[PDB]
């Protein structure tokens, strides 16, 4: 293992040690990132406002889409084996 | 159960292959699209638990509305229709910016990308600390977890009509590796004749048992109770480097220093180690200066012979001796000069490397010469 | 046409000449200064164009007016003058730390220099899409120029006197390299008895023609229609590393892997190639473990063998075989084993030019020694 | 080329191609940064806080303008030559 | 004066001995604490300066007063009691973690940690123009000093009880080093047959008398009367690429550059030195084209034989001679042809290794071949 | 020193030279960060707020004054010795 005694005489010494810790994932929740405001209490004050925000954020939300439709349709049930 | 049509998809990374079957355990089945989408166009709060029973409960959170119910909502009174859009206009051009960040052409691969929750923080409305509470996620080791970067989330559905994003969320636990220490070093530099030189060594390193690797803590945390790393953080150290650190010190490189080098001292093991032929070092309780002898080249600093020493106008009091006394420097095998940064590496490769074709055809009459 | 007073001049590198020149095409003539500082001194509103009838159109941006019309004004009959003034300084002050932070002594080389939209972003009162909008700039290669930073403006013109900076603008157009393909590659670790190794390869290559190039993704943005990159990504490989790529295996460089390698399988051709030395292998129709012979160094599963396989808990439905069966390892010649990190380079490097300069007296009598 | 036959015996695979595009730009447009507000309507109400932002972007922009010019200087027309 | 108890603290850094220290003579004394304390509660403003006779003057920032007094506060005769708590909820939970973000486990070593202003701006309020101000640090050095990050915080004391943290703040003075002079170096590729090659050199380098070393100009900011650093900007230069600077050309490396370079030609003391065989070169006086002997690399134009001359679509007028004109190839020795990239070097060296491994009975066989 | 003559012979020349300066530090000032806020305008209507913003700090200065009493426990005064 490290020899401390060959290494203090080129000026080099251990400060401190400590424990390893890693992480492992057990359970997982659901986070849904509710893009559309509730606008209701805001009478019709925004409606050129939010149209803009909807077509711009659909530019975004459509090749995420595909690229997961274009991963679950190669899922299939193992029953077919 | 699920298989995978690998000839239909044809081309896939590991983690691709991973995190798309992971798809069909962590989504929400067909149904509970439905129900959800009816249960995110009641809600008006920016934070919000949806109890579906049978089913995991779900975290709803609105990015604008604290901005809509705090602000905007109460000014309607007084101000004015057109400037309550405009108002709103700003705050949702600056959201869609942070969204086209976060999810946009610069997320290469959104079927295995893992997004941190503080990068996730403006998406949720600026700060987190409301969302770690509703999920749940609390603790003795959250501030090592949450620094680390550990609580990651996957898209698991974009739905484009109704819009919004289904994220998956996980909380990790700690878990401690047998016989695994992380080791600090620290070094000082010392003096052959004129020049300072300083020991070339990683600043961390972990061992198990009789191995030694590097340590990678560009993903770890130094918790008092232990290092806590979101990724794994051990990578093989090279051979060579390996002798080094075993007690080979012909093995360890060397490099210079500039003329106003900061480690010229250290406190170990209640014991100062010193380069006494660059700094001042001076026993207080007699006054003498301690020198050091050209032929050593670090002075090792007890009680036996200095009390009290004064090094860089710092007062210092030492214990009893656990170094020995220097030994002179025909006594220590040293390594070899180098120069790390990476235009010094190249010039010095290219040199090192111009030099082999100019021996190939004596290195390829070896067995020859040799033999004979 | 005009002409650089390179003698008066002194000294300027290519692009400080290039962009000195430019300026002069770029700049206002003093007439459009004196009508665009009357333009100015009479506008009110965040983003304004400003039309010079015969003369190309400009654009305005005041960088905290939304806040004076949208919170400040709206509030002048109810709040104290005394408020009003530290509600604008607070913000006046945060501007200033933005203009200071992009136009400041950290600003190197003024002419020359290139500053992204998207930097500009909080100059231009914290969003860029209204202006992008007001500039014309849209299509549908929008995404792909932006998020590389392609759309970048220039300072041509000062005014103290007035407190303005005027800047160049330019929407780029993109272009395809006829020829150029940029290669993705991946790749699997392999086993040598109980040794875990990785080939170390670019992540990504450009090919044209005979001719292999280093590529930078670092500056490009993979859209599904093609890379689009803002800078040059292609730059030279060296001519060892590309007799790697034409297939001489011996030129590729192996590394040894950490503990947790997760790059073990990989999906390609509707194949699957895995170290089953290294994860579990077992062919799911049959039930029966697939074993890595210890005279192999990967396995390459095919239908014809397998046509369903579990691999790490994950079951892959595999298609007709399009990778032959593994060789034996004598039939591969393997390349040398590497360490990438900086410290491992110079430690080992070190090592190898000591050996060089020990030897120095024999590699320079070679012609002598081999006409004996 | 490549010889994707070799690299596969050794554990590397290409997993995607693409198409290399570049950038040109031929129009320019001009987008000046007004840096001083239409405080017409702010009644007098921010004097101070006017004049010290004043006084602190003097600080940057001279040196910036005093680079131009410096380089503005050298531009001749090349009839004169 | 105080003595550090080195047996009782057992290991301890140079830093953090010297950090250690200095913490006596910068801790307000335990009768001002109390008094600090008292001072601190009856304030309700943003920035204040504590007056307390005799002693010197702190000043006091609090991160949400000025949210408090100028949002809040105006406004509870008209919002609800519940919203002003909501409200003031959102901004302390975001000052919460910049707290977390700046003082948390991702603070290694508090004590011995430096801190600069600018990273303290969120906890300070957002901005730092006005502690600035109250703290005095004016002058004519204060752009330079502050974008190097000069002004730098340590940790003093923390109260849990009444919640505040002291800092220790400095404004520094400039010290020229005499005898140092910072050269910027830029290069111009040069030609060899068909191939575009470029030398390798830094791109800041010092000299001192005799004595060149490598300059590090991460903390430096250039100013125009000068290179202030917040750092130790000099380090050393190896022997090799020294040889380079000194005069030997074959001392220094060169590399291949992508077909589209942009460094073909430079302006240097009233001279274009042009490459002249990758762009066109044609002399304006006289209409021809300036064609490069392919025994030549570079060519040098002054006034003597072009007086104007456009290269790459700028016409640029050029002095008289202050450059040799081009020697031929057979009188300039070159140097080796190298690779930068982390990758191709980690190939080139393990080949280079693996060479020298093959190579050992050679090479302990050198005295008896040299001597015999 | 430089030899510019065998360097502009490869290509590489120098476009400007400048003096070198360093920083130091003789006078200290002291900045207090006041964590807490006043709030008595607010009359009460912020007392869970700000408990929990309370609870939220103590994880953060506590370990932080710990390490200063560590340091602070082992100087001692120099007529001791
Ligand atoms: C795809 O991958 C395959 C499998 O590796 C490649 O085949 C290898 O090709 C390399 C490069 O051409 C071969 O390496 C060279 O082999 C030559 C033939 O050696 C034979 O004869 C010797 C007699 O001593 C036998 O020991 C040996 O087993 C071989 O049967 C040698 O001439 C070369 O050695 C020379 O190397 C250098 C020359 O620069 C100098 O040191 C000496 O001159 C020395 O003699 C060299 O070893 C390699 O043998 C092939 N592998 C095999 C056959 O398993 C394919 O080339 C590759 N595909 C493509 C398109 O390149
Ligand atoms: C600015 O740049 C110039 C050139 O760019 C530099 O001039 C070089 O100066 C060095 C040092 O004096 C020269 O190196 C020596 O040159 C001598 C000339 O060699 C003659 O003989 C050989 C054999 O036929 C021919 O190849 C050569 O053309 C000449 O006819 C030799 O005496 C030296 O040989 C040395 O060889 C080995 C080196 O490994 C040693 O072991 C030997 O003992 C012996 O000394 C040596 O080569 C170099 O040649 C010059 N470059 C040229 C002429 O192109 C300037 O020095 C430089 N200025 C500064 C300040 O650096
Ligand atoms: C701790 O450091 C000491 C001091 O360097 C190490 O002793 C050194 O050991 C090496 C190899 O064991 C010796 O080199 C050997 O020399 C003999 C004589 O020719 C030869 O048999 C070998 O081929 C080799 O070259 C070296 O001389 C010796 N140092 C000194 C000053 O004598 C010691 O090994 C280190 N301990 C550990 C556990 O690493
Ligand atoms: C927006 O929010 C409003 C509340 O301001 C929501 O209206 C409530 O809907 C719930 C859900 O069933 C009812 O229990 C309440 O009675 C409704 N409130 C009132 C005042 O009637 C409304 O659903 C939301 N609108 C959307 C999302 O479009
Ligand atoms: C600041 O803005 C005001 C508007 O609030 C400007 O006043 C208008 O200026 C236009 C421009 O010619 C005139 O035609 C209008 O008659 C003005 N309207 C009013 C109500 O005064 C004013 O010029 C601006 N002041 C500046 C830039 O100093
Ligand atoms: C919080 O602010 C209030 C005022 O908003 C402070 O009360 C003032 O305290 C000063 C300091 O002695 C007195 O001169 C004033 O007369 C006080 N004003 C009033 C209206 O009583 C208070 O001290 C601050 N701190 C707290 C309450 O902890
Ligand atoms: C807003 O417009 C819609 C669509 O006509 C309708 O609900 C109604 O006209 C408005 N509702 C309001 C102002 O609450
Ligand atoms: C502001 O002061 C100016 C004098 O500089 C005066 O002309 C103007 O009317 C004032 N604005 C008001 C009173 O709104």
């Amino acid at each position: 293992q490290i020899h401390w005694g060959n290494l203090s005489k080129i000026g080099v010494v251990g400060i401190g040690s400590a424990s390893y810790k890693v992480m492992t994932r057990s359970s997982h929740q659901s986070l849904v990132i509710k893009l559309m405001p509730n606008i209701t209490l805001l009478n019709n004050c925004t409606r050129v406002e939010i149209a803009e925000y909807r077509r711009l954020l659909r530019t975004v939300l459509e090749p995420i889409r595909d690229a997961l439709n274009a991963m679950t349709q190669n899922i299939r049930p193992v029953q077919s084996v | 159960g699920v298989v995978l049509a690998g000839a239909a998809l044809g081309v896939a990374t590991a983690a691709q292959i991973t995190a798309g079957i992971a798809l069909h355990q962590s989504m929400l089945n067909s149904q509970a699209i439905d129900n959800l989408r009816a249960s995110l166009e009641t809600t008006n709060q920016a934070i919000e638990a949806i109890r579906q029973a049978g089913q995991g409960m779900i975290l709803a959170v609105q990015g604008v509305q604290d901005y809509i119910n705090n602000e905007l909502i109460p000014s309607m009174n007084q101000l004015s229709c057109d400037l309550i859009g405009q108002k709103l206009g700003l705050k949702l051009l600056r959201y869609y910016t942070e969204i086209l960040s976060l999810f946009g052409p610069s997320l290469r691969d959104p079927i295995s990308a893992e997004i941190s929750i503080q990068a996730l923080s403006y998406a949720l409305g600026g700060d987190i600390n409301k969302v770690l509470e509703k999920l749940g996620y609390s603790g003795g080791d959250l501030l090592g977890i949450l620094e680390s970067r550990g609580i990651k989330a996957r898209i698991t559905h974009v739905d484009t009509e109704s819009y919004f994003i289904v994220l998956s969320i996980a909380y990790p636990t700690l878990s401690e590796i047998k016989g695994v220490i992380v080791h600090r070093l620290e070094g000082v530099s010392y003096n052959i004749g004129s020049q300072e030189w300083y020991t070339t060594v990683p600043k961390y390193v972990a061992t198990q048992g009789y191995l030694i690797s590097n340590f990678d803590e560009s993903s770890c945390t130094f918790m008092p109770e232990g290092t806590v790393c979101s990724q794994n953080a051990l990578y093989p150290m090279s051979p060579l480097l390996q002798e080094c650190l075993r007690g080979s010190t012909k093995s360890c490189a060397r490099t210079l220093v500039s003329g106003s080098f900061g480690n010229r001292f250290i406190l170990s093991q209640g014991n100062l180690i010193a380069n006494c032929a660059s700094i001042l070092c001076k026993c207080y309780t007699t006054g003498t200066i301690i020198n050091q002898d050209p032929d050593k080249i670090l002075t090792y600093i007890a009680a036996d012979h200095c009390p009290v020493v004064e090094v860089n106008g710092v007062t210092i009091q030492v214990g009893s001796r656990r170094y020995p006394d220097a030994v002179y420097l025909h006594r220590i095998d040293l390594g070899p000069p180098i120069s790390l940064g990476r235009l010094d590496v190249g010039t010095n490769l290219g040199n090192a490397i111009a030099k082999l074709e100019d021996a190939k055809e004596l290195l390829e009459s070896s067995d020859q010469i040799l033999r004979s």
